[PDB]
RNA sequence: GGCGCCCUGGAAUGGGUUCGCCCCGAGAGAGGGGCCCGUGCCUUGGAAAGCGUCGCGGUUCCGGCGGCGUCCGGUGAGCUCUCGCUGGCCCUUGAAAAUCCGGGGGAGAGGGUGUAAAUCUCGCGCCGGGCCGUACCCAUAUCCGCAGCAGGUCUCCAAG
RNA sequence: CCGAGGGGCUCUCGCUUCUGGCGCCAAGCGCCCGCCCGGCCGGGCGCGACCCGCUCCGGGGACAGUGCCAGGUGGGGAGU
């Protein structure tokens, strides 16, 4: 008001100093930064095979939480839990000494070595199976396998939350093989959701080859000689 | 059995150059958003000598776009510029003489000095002292602009190479007779290790192809072949004709 | 004298009480003086200049 | 966020102080050089001798791994008697003689007299 | 001694100048200033010491005691060294860094007054400066050549 | 393109060029906190400094290059 006068900097070529603006494109990062990235953009850029490419759709999130939360009452036994039910179990052996105190113990078998033996026996439910599995031979059989023993299966995204249902860092596959009766439509409720997507359509799925998209800066060139094809015909 | 002189300027100890007094490489300043879009404006301080160079250089003070500093750098010297001289930079700079701009966009027989081979290459072509290049042929679709080298011979490069405007200074330099082998002495001390040159004729058959004999004659057609190996190319090598030359060179 | 010795006088051995004082010659001072002025007042001028001319147009 | 230089720089991590749950050599080795090991002999001759009386100074042998500081010290504890300054020389069969002046308030003479000569 | 430092003022009938040049309306000559080097002289040091000479004591420390002296001038294409000023020769342009300093900016900081602050490249005062080399020869005898070998081996000072 | 107050087959870029000067560490505006009883101090964020996006930007490119083999050539070199 008395003197607090305007001072405008012009930032065009030739003027004042650039002022610190946002510079993260144009940023030499760490060779492991873009290792990360450019591999990350060459699963985009290459020809993926379908097989490869049964991943990449998977569940999306209402459904996963219609399923962790199946999983969550579900969960396998903790250390903790592990000591005091062999106390439990000594303090009834010293009261009644039963022949079965359990008839079945309900849980969620984990590990795909021990999935694998489940789903062709025959003996699973409903198999999730994880998305981001490191190197994808681990796993890549596994929902080919499920449609011939006829299990139904699940592709959910991250294998490290599922594997915070185990109580580890992660764990690659989690299988209902027996539910409560309580939960048993429960289990089935979600089961014609998921084989409508990925049993059903075994042969969509294997047909489905992945990537092949070119990036931002090659497709808008491309396109300009598409408006100009177009711009000649009229 | 023993190597030849030539031979031994690849391994590089004596054979290395003297660049002690040099002082620096005289490039165009790195491309970025000014001379792509527009240009920057730059003073001549002082114009310097190289030792073993025949042009001078030019040394020039620019204004940082980004941090708050003046930073030097050294140019060709074009033939005609003066200190205390602005120097523009830039692809809308103005077509004078020292200014350097791209040449996709300065017009058909403009005379170039200190240009650019691939696009931000900051300087190759035409730098010797008196020589320049001269562009014509703009194709605007698919850019490329052919240039004309001192050689005579042109050349296809690309459209954003940029290039100072003029003819490189101290020209005229070699229409002086070195007139002393004391003067040819001083001229190499500032380059190489390389002036008496001992003709291969005169040493031995362990030290040329060409020596020997109780007469000093070549013996051998000296005209060889480029697929010959070290040690045995020596003389005219591969040469498409020989003896004094007739018309101009009516061979591209 | 010579530079270490710079490091043992006063500063009054060492600059002039001019602006740019020990670092410049006084008339380059004097032409820096005029040339600053009389370029910043031209900016007057093309900037009015410009006004008077977009303005009939 | 922003990143307002083209540069990636390691971040700066933290660094713990060394703590150890052991000592790796269970005491402190004591010094070999003390200042009874500083000084060997006092220096006896006749051009040491008329450095006492005429100079305030009398001559040491020392061993070489001493300093001035620590020879001002070693004659100052051993003897009761302050130092004005020490000048060394490592003469040529190997050892090093020390030129210790004594202050204005002492006197070399009697001093001599005290520590043996 | 030097100045490509200033102010006044304006030059032609051109003048000022050098051994040579060179300089001038982008300010000559003339007048008055300013700055830099001052390794010269004077003064403090500092005459008390040094030397010359004449004595006199003290056997021995004696850095004895004393008298008088250590004074005027000139000169130079002189030799040697230094400082400077101007030229010439180069298709030859004749080093980097450590250190150190000025300048520009003005973020800050300061006592807030009938009293003193922050600061000080000013004048004095206090403390400290470790390590290692240090003799001598350096050559028709201390080095190398088998040797005290007409050989070899880098420099400075230099009178009539 | 037509024509009424304007409409956008087709379009343009921008803010530095008489001179041996200076240019950074934000002004301003809008909001928000502790601080003032409908007012005062010290901080905070945004706009100034547009948005999205998968190669830093250009130049080549399935060639060059390299690994291997086959054929030329090879007193440059080795053996006799
Ligand atoms: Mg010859």
């Amino acid at each position: 008001n008395p003197l607090f006068e305007k001072r405008p900097k012009n930032f065009g070529i030739g003027q004042d100093i650039q002022p610190k603006r946002d510079l993260t494109r144009f940023v030499k990062w760490p060779r492991y930064i873009r290792l990360q990235r450019q591999r990350a953009i060459l699963y985009k850029r290459l020809k993926v095979p379908p097989a490869i490419n049964q991943f990449t759709q998977a569940l999306d999130r209402q459904t996963a939480t219609q399923l962790l939360k199946l999983a969550h009452k579900y969960r396998p036994e903790t250390k903790q839990e592990k000591k005091q039910r062999l106390l439990a179990r000594a303090e009834k052996k010293a009261a009644g000494k039963g022949d079965v105190p359990t008839k079945r113990p309900p849980v969620l078998r984990a590990g795909v070595n021990t999935v694998t033996t489940l789903v062709e026996n025959k003996k699973a439910q409903l198999v999730v199976i994880a998305h981001d599995v490191d190197p994808i031979e681990l796993v890549v059989f596994l929902p080919a396998l499920c449609r011939k023993m006829g299990v139904p299966y699940c592709i959910i995204k991250g294998k490290a939350r599922l594997g915070r249902l185990v109580h580890r860092k992660t764990c690659t596959t989690v299988a209902f093989t027996q539910v409560n009766s309580e939960d048993k439509g429960a289990l089935a409720k979600l089961v014609e959701a998921i084989r409508t997507n990925y049993n059903d359509r075994y042969d969509e799925i294997r047909r489905h080859w992945g990537g092949n998209v070119l990036g931002p800066k090659s497709v808008a060139r491309i396109a300009k000689l598409e408006k100009a094809k177009a711009k000649e015909l009229a | 059995g023993r190597v030849i002189r030539g031979q031994r300027k690849g391994a590089g100890s004596v054979f290395r150059a003297h660049v002690k007094h040099r002082k620096g490489a005289a490039r165009l300043r790195a491309v970025d958003f000014a001379e792509r879009h527009g240009y920057i404006k730059g003073i001549v301080k002082d114009i310097i000598h190289d030792p073993g160079r025949g042009a001078p250089l030019a040394k020039v003070v620019f204004r940082d776009p980004y941090r708050f500093k003046k930073r030097t750098e050294l140019f060709i010297a074009a033939e005609g510029i003066h200190t205390g001289q602005f120097v523009y930079c830039g692809k809308k700079a103005q077509l004078n003489i020292g200014n350097v701009l791209p040449v996709g966009t300065m017009p058909e027989g403009t005379i170039v000095c200190c240009l650019e081979e691939k696009p931000g290459d900051r300087g190759k072509l035409a730098r010797a002292s008196g020589n320049y290049a001269t562009v014509i042929s703009h194709n605007p679709e698919t850019k490329k602009t052919r240039v004309k080298l001192p050689s005579g011979s042109k050349k296809v490069i690309s459209s954003a190479n940029r290039a100072v405007v003029g003819v490189v200074a101290g020209g005229g330099r070699i229409d002086k007779p070195i007139l002393k082998a004391g003067r040819a002495y001083h001229k190499y001390k500032a380059k190489r290790n390389c002036w008496p040159r001992v003709r291969g004729v005169a040493m031995n058959p362990v030290e040329h192809p060409f020596g020997g004999g109780n007469h000093q004659h070549i013996g051998k057609p000296s005209t060889i072949r480029r697929d010959a190996p070290a040690g045995r190319k020596v003389g005219l090598i591969a040469a498409r004709r020989t003896g004094r030359l007739r018309g101009t060179k009516t061979v591209q | 004298v010579r530079p270490k010795v710079l490091m043992r006088l006063s500063k009054t051995k060492k600059h002039v009480s001019r602006a740019y004082g020990g670092s410049m010659c006084a008339k380059c001072v004097r032409d820096r003086i005029k040339r600053a002025f009389l370029i910043e007042e031209q900016k007057i001028v093309v900037k009015v200049l410009k006004a008077q001319a977009q303005s009939q147009k | 966020k922003i990143r307002t230089s083209p540069t990636f720089r390691r971040p700066k991590t933290l660094r713990l102080r060394r703590q150890p749950k052991y000592p790796r050599k269970s005491a402190p080795r004591r010094n070999k050089l003390d200042h009874y090991a500083i000084i060997k002999f006092p220096l006896t001759t006749e051009s040491a001798m008329k450095k006492i009386e005429d100079n305030n100074t009398l001559v040491f042998i020392v061993d070489v791994k001493a300093n001035k500081h620590q020879i001002k010290q070693a004659v100052k504890k051993l003897y009761d008697i302050d130092v004005a300054k020490v000048n060394t020389l490592i003469r040529p069969d190997g050892e090093k003689k020390a030129y210790v002046r004594l202050a204005p308030d002492y006197d070399a003479l009697d001093v001599a007299n005290k520590i043996g000569i």
